[PDB]
């Protein structure tokens, strides 16, 4: 089968930039080679068919060249719609393969992160289980580090965190990362803290509370 | 005009069987490919196989053959995905597509989860504030997908994110939401999380504020 490799994995990039991806192919596809966005929630949407021809509807700023194993996907200067994950598929061969995809973020000045730490509800202690919480609000790059420290001890494996979408007003993003213990863990600790390393922060930030106090 | 409707999403255990189907209209159903296509969660497109539904000419991407059967109801314009034991590794979104040799149409998806889990519904615990403050809610417990969270029954979209749900080990899903709002509105604003999680019919009303000693 035919193995399609797509880079870089993220583009970024600012509105009015020039956007330019690549796929190549395992061997040869000649020129039987499409390009499709998506955005989030949506089906794939065919841009460029047989290497280097628009489909119809799509605007002149996307083109496509290369035939044999090397491809590029050049969008001449990106409008807000552009930002999305670009496919590139080959029509070869049997099996149809796709590529892994190329992201394609919004470029804008770097944020430092606000930081919120969150200490777990009563209501939820009653039960058995602790969810402490920290939030990391409006930062730009989307590459963060969240490290839960309790009583100082570095925390690994016990958290889990999401990200939001880019954000259609600023550009930016938005992390929760949550801190499960059992309730008998939570009770033994004193200080619990996350610590948040990003390109934005001179130095990592730490918000912290000690259990039960005001 | 021509399109491809997918059936609607579906919540799964493992072992179950499942069919989904693909209609097109607009144009004659018997004259064009039908290919399906698998996404799975965080990940990007495969080819799953395809079949010409004249005369149900079927081919499968090798990683699918003897996984799963594609067919086709001629009379009625459909194509369709079968299963006859699912995994929880079958989790996924399918696309159907229309594929012309001489895949400009593609229907808009049929998302597919398979889980051992049983429907249930979240808890909602405060996250507490202690001139921006943040405050919010943490939804946590459920399953299947999705809740849904506003603030002060829609009064309050500004600073809202709502973040995208974690599974957890358990097989329950846990999401947050969270606003933030000037710090001198503590006091005399109020803030209230409504939550629903329309699966398990549970909904849930939480007003948040600053936790006193």
């Amino acid at each position: 089968e035919i193995v399609l490799t797509q880079s870089p994995a993220t583009l970024s990039l600012s509105p009015g930039e020039r956007a330019t991806l690549s796929c190549r192919a395992s061997q040869s596809v000649s020129s039987y080679l499409a390009w499709y966005q998506q955005k989030p929630g949506q089906a794939p949407r065919l841009l460029i068919y047989d290497a280097s021809n628009r489909a119809t509807g799509i605007p002149a700023r996307f083109s496509g060249s290369g035939s044999g194993t090397d491809f590029t996907l050049t969008i001449s200067s990106l409008e807000p719609e552009d930002f999305a994950v670009y496919y590139c598929q080959q029509r070869s061969n049997w099996p149809l393969t796709f590529g892994q995809g190329t992201k394609v973020e919004i470029k804008r000045t770097v944020a430092a992160p606000s930081v919120f730490i969150f200490p777990p509800s009563d209501e939820q202690l009653k039960s058995g289980t602790a969810s402490v919480v920290c939030l990391l609000n409006n930062f730009y790059p989307r590459e963060a580090k969240v490290q839960w420290k309790v009583d100082n001890a570095l925390q690994s494996g016990n958290s889990q965190e999401s990200v939001t979408e880019q954000d259609s007003k600023d550009s930016t993003y938005s992390l929760s990362s949550t801190l499960t213990l059992s309730k008998a863990d939570y009770e033994k600790h004193k200080v619990y803290a996350c610590e948040v390393t990003h390109q934005g922060l001179s130095s990592p930030v730490t918000k912290s509370f000690n259990r039960g106090e005001c | 005009e021509v399109q491809l409707v997918q059936s609607g999403a579906e919540v799964k255990k493992p072992g179950e069987s499942l069919k989904i189907s693909c209609k097109g209209s607009g144009y004659s159903f018997t004259s064009y490919w039908i290919g399906w296509v698998r996404q799975m969660p965080g990940k990007g497109l495969e080819w799953m196989g395809i079949i010409y539904p004249g005369d149900s000419d079927t081919r499968y991407s090798p990683s699918f053959q003897g996984q799963v059967t594609i067919s086709a109801d001629k009379s009625i314009s459909t194509a369709y995905l079968q299963w006859s034991s699912l995994k929880a590794s079958d989790t996924a979104m399918y696309y159907c597509a229309r594929y012309d040799g001489i895949l400009d149409f593609w229907g808009q998806g049929t998302l597919v989860t398979v889980s051992s889990a049983s429907t249930k519904g979240p808890s909602v615990f405060p996250l507490a504030p202690s001139g921006t403050a943040a405050l919010g809610c943490l939804v946590k417990d459920y399953f299947p997908e999705p809740v849904t969270v506003s603030w002060n029954s829609g009064a309050l979209t500004s600073g809202v994110h709502t973040f995208p749900a974690v599974l957890q080990s358990s097989g329950l899903y846990s999401l947050s939401s969270v606003v933030t709002v000037p710090s001198s509105s503590l006091g005399t604003q109020t803030y209230i999380c409504n939550v629903n999680h329309k699966p398990s019919n549970t909904k849930v009303d939480k007003k948040v504020e600053p936790k006193s000693c």
